[PDB]
């Protein structure tokens, strides 16, 4: 899903999915949660059209 | 014996295919070979890096060709920017359409 | 004042605009400085500003003339002057567009109120194009495409309706405006709007 968003320059929506996933209680390892957060951080640091700074 | 670096191979290739110096070469030599021959056969072998090394040791002789070549190696699809591509083409067409150094023409 | 114009006058007659500007600017003749600076900028508006290019070497002198003309409160007639600061804004619009800062570049073009984005503004924007300097109308083709390609990129990343509406606006404007390369441009603009839907 996130890969779809990003190729469509919808970086903020991807950052939202990744962050929530990192905070969730799904069975996800710490290192994977580190990757998810690191991506969200990058994706939220760039402009996404239609979304306020 | 080990495949030598594309640079030293090309140099050891120029020794054979041109044993004596052609009187129409330009821009001097580099470690005993014409600078344009090295650039061509390096690009022909596909090692742009080996060719750019040759350029780095003849910065003074080659003039503005350095900034142009360094862009070609960077830009993908083996194409330069229309602006810079225009600058070099007009220069070549200006007074180098018929130069006595064929390797220079080719590159 | 006279000879500096005499020397500036001939060098102007010999197509040496970049010099005639420096000379006219030496005599604080902004009517001519900005005139010539309009000619030197329009060709380079959509170009790529790269180190040591002819864009940088002209943009950077134009900005050094914008500051010194604001800090000293100097200006030519509004026609010459309006176009001069307008080109400087556009040069910023493409420098941001070529860098990938889509959001930032979209905001600039919106301020200029040069290209309509809501159907209501089409009537007035179309009338304005009639009396804008031809150094601006020349670059209208590249502006519409960059603006479209801007909306185009933002679409692939409600908001969809808003971009779709703005996409339409650009087309109708371009349809009612006779300008440079209106053929290839009007066609490409329509294709990019179809892919959005």
């Amino acid at each position: 899903l996130c890969r779809f968003y990003t190729t469509r320059s919808r970086f903020f929506e991807a950052a939202q999915v990744q962050t929530n996933l990192a905070k969730s209680d799904l069975n996800i390892s710490l290192k994977d949660r580190i990757i998810l957060l690191s991506r969200a951080k990058g994706n939220a640091s760039v402009n996404t059209i239609g979304i306020s700074r | 014996g080990g495949v030598p670096g594309t640079y030293q191979l090309v140099r050891s290739f120029l020794n054979i295919k041109l044993p004596a110096p052609l009187p129409g070469l330009q821009d001097g030599e580099v470690e005993g070979h014409p600078v344009w021959a090295l650039i061509y056969y390096c690009m022909r072998c596909g090692d742009l890096l080996a060719a750019s090394q040759v350029v780095n040791r003849a910065q003074h002789q080659l003039g503005e060709f350095k900034t142009w070549f360094q862009e070609y190696m960077n830009s993908k699809d083996r194409r330069l920017s229309p602006a810079t591509e225009n600058k070099l083409r007009l220069h070549y067409r200006r007074a180098l359409r018929n130069n006595t150094d064929p390797y220079k023409r080719a590159v | 004042k006279p000879i500096i114009n005499k020397v500036a006058s001939v060098a102007e007659n010999k197509g040496l605009f970049e010099e005639a500007a420096k000379l006219y600017d030496l005599a604080k003749n902004a009517d001519k400085v900005l005139e010539l600076m309009n000619k030197l900028l329009s060709p380079v508006v959509p170009q790529i500003s790269a180190p040591q290019s002819n864009k940088e070497r002209l943009k950077n002198m134009a900005l050094s003339i914008a500051e010194r003309y604001r800090a000293q409160g100097i200006s030519a007639n509004k026609f010459v002057d309006s176009t001069f600061y307008l080109l400087l804004d556009l040069i910023t619009f493409f420098d941001e567009y070529h860098s990938g800062h889509i959001d930032r570049a979209f905001d600039i073009i919106e301020r200029l109120k040069l290209v309509p984005l809501n159907q209501e503004s089409v009537e007035e924007r179309v009338a304005a194009f009639r009396n804008f300097s031809d150094e601006i109308r020349h670059n209208l083709s590249e502006v519409l495409l960059a603006t479209m390609n801007i909306l185009f990129t933002q679409f692939k990343r409600d908001r969809d309706s808003q971009l779709r509406s703005q996409a339409r606006t650009l087309i109708t404007f371009a349809g009612m405006i006779p300008y440079r390369t209106s053929g290839d441009t009007n066609a490409r603009l329509v294709q990019m709007e179809v892919l959005m839907n």
